[PDB]
RNA sequence: CUUUAAAUCCUUUAACGAGGAUCCAUUGGAGGGCAAGUCUGGUGCCAGCAGCCGCGGUAAUUCCAGCUCCAAUAGCGUAUA
RNA sequence: CGGGAAACCAAAGUCUUUGGGUUCCGGGGGGAGUAUGGUUGCAAAGCUGAAACUUAAAGGAAUUUGGCGAAGGGCACCACC
């Protein structure tokens, strides 16, 4: 029942070091555990599944079908993830794409449009994502428009918390895992855009792995 | 049947119906 | 298993296959002296084959006189055994399949 | 048989059964309200694909 | 485009007029053959006499008798053939009488199993087929 | 009573006037797109449904009838521009 | 680096973060490079070039068993020496 991990970042979100997040999110370091987002999100983590394909290959004793299971998963105050596992047993495939869907979690910043009052609701930029033949767009909106889009990004923008957006699409959207990690990868693209109010010189601080080493090695061997 | 032969057999009969009609005049 | 040998009704006269041709159609020639195409079922694709110069039973068509639609096809034994019967003419041809006509 | 050329034979020889007693309305403001109270409060559907209102089993 | 001076607008319109007559849906719609050839003549519905009623077959797997009834127009005056619609009304229909025909769905295509027709029927001796089948009126005499 | 060339339409006001308030709300559908039944009985690649995939083979979530249910609801469905 | 559906590409790159300039050319697959009209040519035949009708597929890249009158190996006294 009870947790035990496997690598140091466990010890760093167990001792109660790692305040949050988003220092992981600032240092860039790699996640290997479901249970560091369980650990820090709650219950607003939310898990609706995308869509049930089945995949063939196919040899002398007939097609023996494994089962593809695409999920989106996600807060709904930022961060928002997908995960893909494919397995021949439903409830597995399924678990394991909300396990692999639950690793790869990105988070977003929102902007405004025309006039910065309140909190934001949109995608500051035009930001788009480019993986197979498809195209998703995030065009800003005033505020009360909505998320206009397919249903899936429909499903997409409002777990990750956009209110408000405008889109377009072009190539074949039918497959809609393509277009899902389009619509991922294109809403993972809102920081990498420098926009001129991050135009200062960052500050470094220390990181957590000079912040609590000695302990950290006699705490785990 | 490759475009050769479909493209020689429609000018033999585009040959045949031309031949017909200058000599049917 | 030997099956009960089912009569003609109002739109099911007999009638025998004279030639057959191609595009999966039908012809017999009746034996009201009326010559259709009659039309092979589903049931009658690929399971059973009609062969040529035996006899067929045809639908009719109520509105038309033109086109047959089959009702079932005979083996050789129980087609004699409706000869012996005497519901169709003397100037069947079976002949033991010859192909003069 | 008699031929294959019958027309509305299945509305030919089909049975007869005569009609009931007639039912309420009040221009949708309970019979669509009750079927989303059971789709949304009543009726919880275990995790899966889907559960329908007219599930006759 | 790709020819992007200033001053083309002349050569830009010539060549979208060429590229657009170089299509099927503009060339259907604006071209007089297209319209000609229609048994309606750019009608909705239209009305005709009964002359015969032929029975044809279906397509590949699917196979079923369909029946239809060939009818000859009023306006025009070309035998064209038209498919009853539902179950059992072929009997409302006899020879030598009024009949109003309308398309079946795509807008001038063969659909479903049935080869070679477009149109279906609506309305027969000026009453309406649906209420015949339907039992909500009946044929005069 | 009023309006109006004179009325009818509407507004106003007497006497009547709802408990199956019979003073009786229809149109297309129920496999996927596309909200809504492995319901029952009948013919069982026939009859038919189907804008597209496809359902019809005597275990029909699609045909033909009865029950329930979803959509807009005095409106709804079909065809041609 | 980057791009593409992928085979692949220093160009097939600098493309939703689209805009250096400028000719020809394609809108599902058949019908069909066919008929007619013009034009060129001694002849053969080149250039321009449809429609009616029919169909829900025709096509491009690539992975697993399949099958070779394709090649390369391994094993067996129910194959051989």
């Amino acid at each position: 029942k009870e947790w035990l991990p496997v690598t140091k970042l466990g010890r760093l979100v167990k001792d109660m070091k790692i305040k949050s997040l988003e220092e992981i999110y600032l240092f860039s370091l790699p996640i290997k555990e479901s249970e560091i987002i369980d650990f820090f999100l709650g219950a607003s983590l939310k898990d609706e599944v995308l869509k049930i394909m089945p995949v063939q290959k196919q040899t002398r004793a007939g097609q023996r079908t494994r089962f593809k299971a695409f999920v989106a998963i996600g807060d709904y105050n930022g961060h928002v993830g997908l995960g893909v596992k494919c397995s021949k047993e439903v409830a597995t495939a399924i678990r394991g794409a909300i396990i692999l869907a639950k690793l790869s979690i990105v988070p977003v910043r929102r902007g405004y449009w025309g006039n910065k009052i309140g909190k934001p609701h949109t995608v500051p930029c035009k930001v788009t994502g480019r993986c197979g033949s498809v195209l998703v767009r995030l065009i800003p909106a005033p505020r009360g428009t909505g998320i206009v889009s397919a249903p899936v990004p429909k499903k997409l923008l409002m777990m990750a918390g956009i209110d408000d957006c405008y889109t377009s699409a072009r190539g074949c959207t039918a497959t809609l895992g393509n277009f899902a990690k389009a619509t991922f990868d294109a809403i993972s693209k809102t920081y990498s855009y420098l926009t001129p109010d991050l135009w200062k010189e960052t500050v470094f601080t220390k990181s957590p792995y000079q912040e609590f080493t000695d302990h950290l090695v006699k705490t785990h061997t | 049947m490759r475009a050769k032969w479909r493209k020689k057999r429609m000018r033999r009969l585009k040959r045949k119906r031309r031949k017909m009609r200058q000599r049917s005049k | 298993e030997k099956r009960e040998l089912v009569f003609k009704e109002d739109g099911q006269e007999y009638a025998q296959v004279i030639k057959m041709l191609g595009n999966g159609r039908l012809e017999a020639m009746c034996f009201d002296g009326v010559k259709r195409l009659c039309h092979i079922r589903g049931k009658l694709r690929k399971k059973v084959w009609i062969n040529t110069s035996d006899i067929i039973l045809v639908g009719l068509r109520d509105y038309q006189d033109n086109k047959a639609d089959v009702i079932l096809k005979y083996n050789a034994d129980e087609a004699r055994s409706l000869k012996a019967y005497g519901e169709l003419p003397e100037h069947a041809k079976i002949n033991e399949t010859d192909t003069f006509g | 048989h008699g031929s294959l050329a019958r027309v509305g034979k299945v509305r030919g020889q089909t049975l007869k059964v005569a009609k009931q007693e007639k039912k309420k309305k009040r221009t949708g403001r309970a019979k669509r309200r009750m079927q989303y109270n059971r789709r949304f409060v009543n009726v919880v559907p275990t995790f899966g694909k889907k559960k329908g209102p007219n599930a006759n089993s | 485009g790709k020819c992007r001076g200033l001053r083309t607008a002349r050569k830009l319109r010539s060549h979208r007029r060429d590229q657009k007559w170089h299509d099927k849906q503009y060339k259907k719609a604006h071209l007089g053959t297209a319209l000609k050839a229609n048994p309606f003549g750019g009608a909705s519905h239209a009305k005709g006499i009964v002359l015969e009623k032929v029975g044809v077959e279906a397509k590949q797997p699917n196979s079923a008798i369909r029946k239809c009834v060939r009818v000859q127009l009023i306006k025009n005056g070309k035998k064209i053939t038209a498919f009853v619609p539902n179950d059992g009304c072929l009997n409302f229909i006899e020879e030598n009488d009024e009949v109003l025909v309308a398309g079946f769905g795509r807008k001038g295509h063969a659909v479903g199993d049935i080869p070679g027709v477009r149109f279906k029927v609506v309305k027969v001796a000026n009453v309406s087929l649906l209420a015949l089948y339907k039992g909500k009126k009946e044929r005069p005499r």
